[PDB]
RNA sequence: ACAGGUUUGGUCCUGGCCUUUCUAUUAAUUCUUAAUAAAAUUACACAUGCAAGUAUCCGCGCCCCGGUGAGAAUGCCCUCCAGAUCUUAAAGAUCAAAAGGAGCAGGUAUCAAGCACACCUAUAACGGUAGCUCAUAACGCCUUGCUCAACCACACCCCCACGGGAAACAGCAGUGAUAAAAAUUAAGCCAUGAACGAAAGUUUGACUAAGUUAUAUUAAUUAGAGUUGGUAAAUCUCGUGCCAGCCACCGCGGUCAUACGAUUAACCCAAAUUAAUAGAUCCACGGCGUAAAGAGUGUUUAAGAAAAAAAAUCACAAUAGAGUUAAAUUAUAACUAAGCUGUAAAAAGCCCUAGUUAAAAUAAAAUAACCCACGAAAGUGACUCUAAUAAUCCUGACACACGAUAGCUAGGACCCAAACUGGGAUUAGAUACCCCACUAUGCCUAGCCCUAAACCCAAAUAGUUACAUAACAAAACUAUUCGCCAGAGUACUACUCGCAACUGCCUAAAACUCAAAGGACUUGGCGGUGCUUCACAUCCACCUAGAGGAGCCUGUUCUAUAAUCGAUAAACCCCGAUAGACCUUACCAACCCUUGCCAAUUCAGCCUAUAUACCGCCAUCUUCAGCAAACCCUAAAAAGGAACAAUAGUAAGCACAAUCAUAGCACAUAAAAACGUUAGGUCAAGGUGUAGCUUAUGGGUUGGAAAGAAAUGGGCUACA
């Protein structure tokens, strides 16, 4: 009965647990390393606008703070 | 559903056809790598005569002889199309019997 | 769609996949001739010949036809017309650029924000506001000519061509390279159209007439292809033996194949026929308790829907505070006894233990509750007081505020419980179930996390009980809404977006694989489920006499032999044998005989292969009560079909029972014991279907076999 595809759900769960905490840390990398790429194309985001409303320089008083490698 | 719904959501689109093995096209000219064997699906078994290929889509792709009795040499020139085998995991391209470096099965007479 | 095949032992239901119809390329197999239409892989590269000229100068023409579909979500449709040209006694007419907008317009929201995309001043290029687009899809990305008496776009590329690469057939013919994709380097301006001409007229690879090609229709002169298990028209004999092979789906091949390969007959199409690949066609105005689908909860925005009634009260346990404690337990003392704890049984464990008598903290709230209240849901039931339960009450999000357990951060708490872990048993193992300790953790305060079988699997608000049974479950439906569902896996997954999370949550695909996957039911069978009732040589308890040990007999099994076969769980094993020294005899070894028992036969003869082709005879459930035609019933039937103060069953038959036999009764024993089951036993009793052998798998003569290292079944005789 409907307990059969629980049994697959159950299943593919565990399966996967177990296989996330042996990729564990292969796994934390990938994810830091795509936030790495977040924050730059963020930040190419706003270049892009400088150099395409003519400005050279970022405007004053602009860091552009990082959003997406916010940690503690 | 309702009307409003079914006003906002549209009518329904018949979706566009995923292309097949032979991508649209009726056949395609191919180039032997390794003749080989396979093995059948459970009910049935036998040992097909399969080759590997490569086609003028630069695909590398597993096809199918069909016919008792062949010579399919390496770098042998062929001609396939889409019939799917219904013995065999993912081999959907035959192999057109009669053209370039496959003549028709012979016949014992 | 007039539908059909395919899930299961079977039945519905849901739900994909496929067949059947029509067109187009390309391929394979065939191919006789005309006529007519159509002609096409390639914005890849192009040899050569041509595709604009006219005309008294000047002028006028010179991508106009013609080619292509590269580009662009391009655009369709509809307003409004600058300009160019034509006509003409100045206003008509044909094209129509730019610029616009009623409406319609490819996919994708995993592209959700874009980043100045607005306006105001008529001052006369400066100032002033802070706007505009967007979930009714902005801004992206991906694919693409089209809505076709035509329209849009390009013209070697750099969207545009100054300039730069570089030297352009996407004009007609042709050609390399590329691709499943193959027309003549052809004749004429004779008709039409075009350009010029005042005109005859000249040019025109537009076009006209041909040429090539089964690409499509038509006509006949032309006969071939595919099929033949089912859906779906149509089959005989061989060969092959899960091999060679075939199928669009279900499937076919494991020795007797209408599915393979080849014959033989047929079927159906037919100058075509099949195969392939693209289309046309094809979901849902159907659904959402169990099938895929009602979000964990509420309110509002945007957007909508609207006769009348629609705030009454807790039968009292929302929430948040602050204060309080009855039972129990624990520290820790006083006595007292050596044990105490703990299981199916124990062990380990503790004796700083146990019983009694005292006793704070912490934690948790018997009975009432057979009640059914309060909250939006989660949740809430010891006591008291404070604060307190939105909306004159329709629906509503990705917005807002909440959201069990567990978990995370910091600080407290710690009676008891307890993942983890360490002992102890159990076990083949026991990382478990049982035992014993002890920890994170449950507890408070503050902050997170945002998940549940968050399920009553049943959305909100008004209604009705009309119509009406797929099944099962909680009986069937309107109306208004929002939310959700397009086979199954893959997948509470990969990538994206956002989040005090960084083994997380949310949103959520495709490749690939399969012809299914699912829901409910029906009879069986089964159950270390529960309940009753039995077992009468019978499970237990009980009684007697034996087997297993010893010698021997005899049968298997193994080794040995040149040297039978068959049986071999219960249902073989002193078995076919109520019976092998020769014979029997089927076996091995040598020799020999070929119409070789008979009335006749290109005929005899075969203990050769099929017991999974069989008849015969039997085993077995079984000393079991059922089997089965003919009917009858069931808001449908796969199947079921009784109640005796009776509710849909009747029925001859075969079983059981009854009678027979064991010389009178009776009981006992004997016999009997269907339908089926085990493809149980036996082609060596005999007979046969299918296959094989025929100077031999046939028929004769002569010898030879049946030895024991053992291992075991049953007997016999003992052990006095
Ligand atoms: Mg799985
Ligand atoms: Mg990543
Ligand atoms: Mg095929
Ligand atoms: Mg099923
Ligand atoms: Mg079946
Ligand atoms: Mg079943
Ligand atoms: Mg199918
Ligand atoms: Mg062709
Ligand atoms: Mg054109
Ligand atoms: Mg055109
Ligand atoms: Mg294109
Ligand atoms: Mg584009
Ligand atoms: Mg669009
Ligand atoms: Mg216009
Ligand atoms: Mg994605
Ligand atoms: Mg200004
Ligand atoms: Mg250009
Ligand atoms: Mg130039
Ligand atoms: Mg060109
Ligand atoms: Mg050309
Ligand atoms: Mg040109
Ligand atoms: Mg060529
Ligand atoms: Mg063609
Ligand atoms: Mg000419
Ligand atoms: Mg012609
Ligand atoms: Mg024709
Ligand atoms: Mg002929
Ligand atoms: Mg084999
Ligand atoms: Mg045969
Ligand atoms: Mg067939
Ligand atoms: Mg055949
Ligand atoms: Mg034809
Ligand atoms: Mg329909
Ligand atoms: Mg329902
Ligand atoms: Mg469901
Ligand atoms: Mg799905
Ligand atoms: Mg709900
Ligand atoms: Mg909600
Ligand atoms: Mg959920
Ligand atoms: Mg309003
Ligand atoms: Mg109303
Ligand atoms: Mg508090
Ligand atoms: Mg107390
Ligand atoms: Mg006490
Ligand atoms: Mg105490
Ligand atoms: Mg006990
Ligand atoms: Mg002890
Ligand atoms: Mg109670
Ligand atoms: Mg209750
Ligand atoms: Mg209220
Ligand atoms: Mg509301
Ligand atoms: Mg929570
Ligand atoms: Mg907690
Ligand atoms: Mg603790
Ligand atoms: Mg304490
Ligand atoms: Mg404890
Ligand atoms: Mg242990
Ligand atoms: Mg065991
Ligand atoms: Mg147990
Ligand atoms: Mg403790
Ligand atoms: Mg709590
Ligand atoms: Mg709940
Ligand atoms: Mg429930
Ligand atoms: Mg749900
Ligand atoms: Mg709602
Ligand atoms: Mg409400
Ligand atoms: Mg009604
Ligand atoms: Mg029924
Ligand atoms: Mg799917
Ligand atoms: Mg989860
Ligand atoms: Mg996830
Ligand atoms: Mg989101
Ligand atoms: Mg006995
Ligand atoms: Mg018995
Ligand atoms: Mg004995
Ligand atoms: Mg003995
Ligand atoms: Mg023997
Ligand atoms: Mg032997
Ligand atoms: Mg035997
Ligand atoms: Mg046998
Ligand atoms: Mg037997
Ligand atoms: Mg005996
Ligand atoms: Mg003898
Ligand atoms: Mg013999
Ligand atoms: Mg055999
Ligand atoms: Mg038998
Ligand atoms: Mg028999
Ligand atoms: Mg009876
Ligand atoms: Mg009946
Ligand atoms: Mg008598
Ligand atoms: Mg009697
Ligand atoms: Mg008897
Ligand atoms: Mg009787
Ligand atoms: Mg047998
Ligand atoms: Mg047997
Ligand atoms: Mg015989
Ligand atoms: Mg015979
Ligand atoms: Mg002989
Ligand atoms: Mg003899
Ligand atoms: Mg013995
Ligand atoms: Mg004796």
């Amino acid at each position: 009965k409907n307990i059969l595809k629980i049994r697959r759900r159950k299943m593919n769960h565990h399966k996967y647990r177990k296989l996330v905490k042996r990729t564990r840390f292969l796994r934390r990398k990938v994810r830091e390393g795509r936030l790495r790429q977040k924050q730059v194309k963020f930040e190419r985001d706003l270049k892009r606008i400088w150099q395409k409303a003519g400005l050279k320089e970022a405007p004053a008083g602009w860091q552009t703070p990082k959003i997406y490698l916010k940690n503690q | 559903a309702t009307l409003n719904q079914m006003h906002r959501l549209g009518p329904p689109k018949h979706p566009p056809g995923k292309m097949g093995p032979t991508a649209g096209r009726p056949q395609l000219k191919g180039v032997v790598l390794r003749t080989f064997i396979r093995k059948p699906k459970k009910p049935n078994s036998a040992n097909r005569k399969c080759c590997r290929v490569r086609l003028s889509t630069g695909r590398e792709a597993v096809c199918f002889i069909p016919g008792e009795g062949h010579s399919l040499q390496e770098h042998h020139v062929v001609l396939v199309q889409g019939g799917r085998t219904q013995d065999l995991p993912g081999v959907k391209l035959t192999v057109v019997r009669g053209k370039y470096d496959c003549g028709h099965v012979q016949k014992k007479k």
